[PDB]
C-alpha cells in the first residue's frame, strides 16, 4: 500500500495523468474535424466539376468515335481531321489533368478518414485502458486515506484531484509512469501504463497525419478547380470541332460509297 | 427539416393523442407557469390557478394550431401565418418562450403516451415543435 | 495586419439595439465594421436614416471592450445588398483578441469551400449565447438554395417556399451555405457575422460573406450571405471618402 | 432553492429512479435528440442510429456516472457549487462544453423521469426538478 507522502504523490500524479489521456485525446481529436468537413467539401466539388465539363468531355468523345471512324476508311490522315485534333490538344491534356488530379483529392479524402477513423480508435481503446488503469491507482489512494501509514502519506491522498492541472503527452505519462515504478503496489500494473501510452502515441500520430494528409488533398484540389474552368471554357470550341470532324467524316463516307 | 420519417413519427404520437389534445395543451401550460415563472407576464388577464376554465380553453386553441400545423406539416408556414403576425408582431413573445412551452409539451407527452414517446419519436417531436416555434418567431423583431 | 488569429475569432463584434436585441458585425480594418441593413434598423422606423440609427447602437469586440461609434452608412441599394457600414470615432487596439478580417481579392464562394461562421446569435434554448460560439459551414450549390426557398430558377415559377415563412434576399450578389456534418445552423442574432475561408497557400482569414439571412434556425436549410467580393468597391470608396 | 418540501418531492422520487439505467436513457436521447453532444462521445463507438445509441454499453456505462453526479447534487443542493467545482472546471476549462449543453441534458433527464413516472411526475414536481437541473447546470457552468 501507500505509505509514505512520496509515495501517495508518485500515485497520485500517475492516477491523474492516466485519467488525463482520454481528456486530452478527445480534444485533439476533435481538431480533424475540419479536416473531415474539407474533404467532403472536396468530394461535392468534385462532383459539381465532373457535371459541368461533361458537355466538353462529350464533344472530345464524339471526336474520337469520329476518328476511329476515319482510320477505318484510311482517312485519318486527312488534313482537316489532323489540324483538328491538333486544335484538342490542350484540352485532351486537361481532360487527362482533371482525371488524375481528381484521382488524387480522392485518395486524399480516403486517407484523411482512414487516419481519422485510426485516431478515432486509437482514442477509444486509450480512454478503455486509462480509465481502468487510473481506477486502479484510486484503489490504493483511497486506502490511503486511513489507517496506517503516516499522518502526511494520508493528508497527501486526500488533497489529490482526480485531474491534471493540464493537458498530457507523451513526454508527461511517461515521466510519471518511470516515477511511479519506484513504487511497490504501483509496479504490479506496469504493462498496462505501457499499453496506455503507446495508444496515446498511436492516436497523437494518427492525428498529424490527418492534417498533412488533408495539406496535400487541398493541393491537388486548386489543380482540379483550374483545369475544370480551363474545360468549361473550351466547350464552345469542343462542340464546333467535334461537328467539323463528323463532316470531314460524313464526305469520306460518301466517297466510298459513290466509288463503289 | 423534418424527414419523411419525422412526419411519419409525428402523424402517430399526434395520433394517439388524438381527443386528449385539449387536455394535454391545458397541461403544458400549467407545466410552463409553474415551472417557469417569468411566461406568466403575457397573461396578466388570465386566471392562471390550477384548473381555471380560462387555462383549459386557452390549452384548446394551442392544441388545436398544432393538430393543424400536423395536418399540414409539408405547409406550416402557410398554415400558421396568422398566428405568426400575432405572437411576432402584435404579442412581441420572446423567442426564449416558445423553447420552454415546447419543453413543457415533450414532458406532458412522455409523461401520458410513454409507449409512443421512444427516442426517436422523442427526436421527431422536438424537430417538430422547433419548426412550429421558428415560424411563429421568424417574424420578431 | 488583418486575417492572422492567434482569440480564434478577433474580428467578430457584438452589435446591440436600443431594445437589447443582440446582433453580429465584423471588424475589416482597423475603424469600420460590416453589418447588415436588417441589424441596423432594429426598433427603428423603415423611413429611420443612419443618423437615426447611429446615436442608438451599443457595440462591443473582444472581451466585452465598448467602441463608440462615429456614423453609420447604409449600402445605397440595401433592398438588394442587405448591407451596412459601421465607422467608430477611433481605430480599436489590435491584439490577440481584437483583429479584423482580410477582404478578398479571389471569390472563396463556390461549392467545395468551407468556412467559419461564429456569432452572438441565439442557441437550441433560442437564449442569446452568453460565450461566442462558431460553425463550420459548407458553401452550397445556389441553384440548390435558390429552389428550397423560392420554389424554381425561372422568375415566372417562383412562388414563396421558405420553410420558416420568411423569405430571404437571394440574387447575383448573394451565396448560400449549409448546415453542420451534426445539422448545427446559423438562428435569430448572427446576421453580420463574417463566413470566413481559410486561404492555406497564404495562410490568411478571408471575409467570403456576411450572414444576411439568419432565419435557417436548422428548420429552412440554408444560410443566405451577401458575396463581399461584390461589395469590395463600394466599400473601398465609402472608407476612402468618411 | 428549494422549499424543504420540494426537496422532499425530489428525493421521495429519485428513491425509485433505476439507478442502472436512466443516466444511460438520458445520455442516450441526448444524443438522439441533440447529435451535436456526439463529437464529445465519439469514443463510445457504434452511435450511427438510435438502438445503435440506446443499446451501447459505453452510453450506459457513461450514463450511471453522469446520474451518479446528479445523485450528488441531491444530497448536497444548498451547495451546488462547492460540489460541482471540481466537475466545473474539467467541462469548463479542460472540455470546452457549451454551457448550454447542460440544460439541454437536464431537460431530458426530466423527460426520462416523466416517461417512467407517468402523472405521479405532477407539474409541482416537475417545477421543483427544474429548479434542480438549472441548479445543476449554473454549477457546471
Ligand atoms: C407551440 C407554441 C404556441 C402555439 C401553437 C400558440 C398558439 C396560440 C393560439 C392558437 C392563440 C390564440 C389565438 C386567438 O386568440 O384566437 C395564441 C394566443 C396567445 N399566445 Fe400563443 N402559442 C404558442 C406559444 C406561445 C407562447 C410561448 C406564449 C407566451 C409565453 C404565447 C402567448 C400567447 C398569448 C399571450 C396569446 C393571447 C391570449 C389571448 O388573448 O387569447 N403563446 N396562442
Ligand atoms: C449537466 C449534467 C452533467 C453531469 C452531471 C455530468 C457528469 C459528468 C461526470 C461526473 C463526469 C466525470 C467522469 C470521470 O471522468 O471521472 C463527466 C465527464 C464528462 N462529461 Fe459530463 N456531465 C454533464 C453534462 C455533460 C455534457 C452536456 C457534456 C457534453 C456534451 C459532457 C461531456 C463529458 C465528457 C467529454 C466527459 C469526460 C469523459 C472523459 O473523457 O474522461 N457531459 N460527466
Ligand atoms: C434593456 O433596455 C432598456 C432600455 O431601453 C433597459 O431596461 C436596459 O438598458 C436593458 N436591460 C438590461 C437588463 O440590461
Ligand atoms: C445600385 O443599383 C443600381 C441598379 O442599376 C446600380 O447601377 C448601382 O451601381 C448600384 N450601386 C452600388 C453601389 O452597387
Amino acid at each position: 500500500g501507500l505509505k509514505t507522502k512520496d509515495e501517495v504523490e508518485k500515485a497520485c500524479h500517475l492516477a491523474q495523468q492516466l485519467k488525463e489521456v482520454s481528456i486530452t485525446l478527445g480534444v485533439i481529436y476533435r481538431t480533424t474535424e475540419r479536416h473531415s468537413v474539407q474533404v467532403e467539401a472536396h468530394k461535392t466539388a468534385i462532383d459539381k466539376h465532373a457535371d459541368a465539363v461533361s458537355r466538353a468531355v462529350e464533344a472530345l468523345t464524339r471526336v474520337d468515335v469520329a476518328l476511329q471512324r476515319l482510320k477505318e476508311l484510311g482517312k485519318a490522315n486527312d488534313t482537316k481531321a489532323v489540324k483538328i485534333i491538333e486544335n484538342i490538344t490542350s484540352a485532351r491534356e486537361n481532360l487527362a489533368l482533371f482525371n488524375n488530379e481528381t484521382q488524387a483529392v480522392l485518395t486524399a479524402r480516403d486517407h484523411v478518414h482512414k487516419h481519422r477513423a485510426a485516431a478515432l480508435q486509437g482514442w477509444s481503446d486509450a480512454k478503455e485502458k486509462g480509465d481502468a488503469a487510473a481506477e486502479d491507482v484510486w484503489v490504493l489512494l483511497n486506502a490511503a486515506k486511513k489507517g496506517n501509514g503516516s499522518a502526511d502519506a494520508k493528508a497527501a491522498a486526500e488533497k489529490c484531484s482526480r485531474y491534471s492541472s493540464s493537458s498530457t503527452s507523451e513526454t508527461e505519462l511517461q515521466k510519471a509512469i518511470d516515477a511511479a515504478a519506484n513504487v511497490g503496489g504501483l509496479s504490479a500494473h506496469k504493462s498496462k501504463y505501457g499499453d496506455v501510452l503507446n495508444k496515446f502515441k498511436l492516436s497523437n500520430a494518427s492525428v498529424g497525419a490527418v492534417r498533412d494528409t488533408s495539406g496535400r488533398g487541398g493541393k491537388h484540389m486548386e489543380k482540379v478547380n483550374n483545369v475544370a474552368k480551363l474545360l468549361k471554357d473550351a466547350e464552345v470550341s469542343l462542340a464546333a470541332a467535334a461537328a467539323e470532324i463528323e463532316e470531314v467524316k460524313n464526305a469520306h463516307e460518301t466517297k466510298v460509297q459513290e466509288e463503289m | 427539416v423534418l424527414s419523411p420519417a419525422d412526419k411519419t413519427n409525428v402523424k402517430a404520437a399526434w395520433g394517439k393523442v388524438g381527443a386528449h389534445a385539449g387536455e394535454y395543451g391545458a397541461e403544458a401550460l400549467e407545466r410552463m407557469f409553474l415551472s417557469f415563472p417569468t411566461t406568466k407576464t403575457y397573461f396578466p388577464h388570465f386566471d392562471l390557478s390550477h384548473g381555471s376554465a380560462q387555462v383549459k380553453g386557452h390549452g384548446k386553441k394551442v392544441a388545436d394550431a398544432l393538430t393543424n400545423a400536423v395536418a399540414h406539416v409539408d405547409d406550416m408556414p402557410n398554415a400558421l401565418s396568422a398566428l405568426s403576425d400575432l405572437h411576432a408582431h402584435k404579442l412581441r413573445v420572446d423567442p426564449v418562450n416558445f423553447k420552454l412551452l415546447s419543453h413543457c409539451l415533450l414532458v406532458t407527452l412522455a409523461a401520458h403516451l410513454p409507449a409512443e414517446f421512444t427516442p426517436a419519436v422523442h427526436a421527431s417531436l422536438d424537430k417538430f415543435l422547433a419548426s412550429v416555434s421558428t415560424v411563429l418567431t421568424s417574424k420578431y423583431r | 495586419v488583418c486575417g492572422k488569429p492567434k482569440g480564434s475569432f478577433p474580428w467578430q463584434a457584438k452589435m446591440v439595439s436600443h431594445h437589447n436585441l443582440t446582433t453580429g458585425a465584423t471588424l475589416i480594418n482597423e475603424q469600420w465594421l460590416l453589418t447588415t441593413a436588417k441589424n441596423l434598423f432594429l426598433n427603428h422606423s423603415e423611413n429611420a436614416t443612419a443618423k437615426d440609427i447611429a446615436p442608438t447602437l451599443t457595440l462591443y469586440v473582444g472581451k466585452k471592450q465598448l467602441v463608440e461609434i462615429e456614423k453609420v452608412v447604409l449600402h445605397p441599394n440595401y433592398s438588394q445588398v442587405d448591407i451596412g457600414l459601421i465607422k467608430l470615432k477611433q481605430k480599436v487596439s489590435v491584439n490577440e483578441r481584437v483583429m479584423p478580417i482580410c477582404l478578398p481579392s479571389k471569390d472563396y464562394a463556390e461549392v467545395g469551400r468551407v468556412g467559419y461562421v461564429s456569432g452572438w446569435g441565439r442557441n437550441a434554448n433560442f437564449k442569446f449565447t452568453d460565450h461566442l460560439k462558431y460553425v463550420m459551414l459548407p458553401v452550397a450549390d445556389q441553384d440548390q438554395c435558390i429552389r428550397h426557398y423560392e420554389g424554381s430558377t425561372v422568375p415566372e415559377k417562383k412562388t414563396p417556399k421558405s420553410p420558416v415563412g420568411v423569405q430571404p434576399i437571394l440574387n447575383e450578389h448573394t451565396f448560400c451555405a449549409g448546415m453542420s456534418k451534426y445539422q448545427e445552423d446559423t438562428c435569430y442574432g448572427d446576421a453580420g457575422s463574417a463566413f470566413a475561408v481559410h486561404d492555406l497557400e497564404e495562410d490568411t482569414w478571408y471575409a467570403t460573406g456576411i450572414l444576411s439571412f439568419d432565419k435557417s434556425c436548422a428548420v429552412a436549410e440554408y444560410g443566405v450571405y451577401v458575396k463581399v467580393t461584390s461589395i469590395q468597391d463600394w466599400v473601398q470608396k465609402t472608407i476612402a471618402e468618411n | 432553492h428549494l422549499t424543504p418540501e420540494e426537496k422532499s418531492a425530489v428525493t421521495a422520487l429519485w428513491g425509485k429512479v433505476n439507478v442502472d439505467e436512466v443516466g444511460g436513457e438520458a445520455l442516450g436521447r441526448l444524443l438522439v435528440v441533440y447529435p451535436w453532444t456526439q463529437r464529445f462521445f465519439e469514443s463510445f463507438g457504434d452511435l450511427s442510429t438510435p438502438d445503435a445509441v440506446m443499446g451501447n454499453p459505453k452510453v450506459k456505462a457513461h450514463g450511471k456516472k453522469v446520474l451518479g453526479a446528479f445523485s450528488d447534487g441531491l444530497a448536497h443542493l444548498d451547495n451546488l457549487k462547492g460540489t460541482f467545482a471540481t466537475l466545473s472546471e474539467l467541462h469548463c476549462d479542460k472540455l470546452h462544453v457549451d454551457p448550454e449543453n447542460f440544460r439541454l441534458l437536464g431537460n431530458v433527464l426530466v423527460c426520462v423521469l416523466a416517461h417512467h413516472f407517468g402523472k405521479e411526475f405532477t407539474p409541482p414536481v416537475q417545477a421543483a426538478y427544474q429548479k434542480v437541473v438549472a441548479g445543476v447546470a449554473n454549477a457546471l457552468a
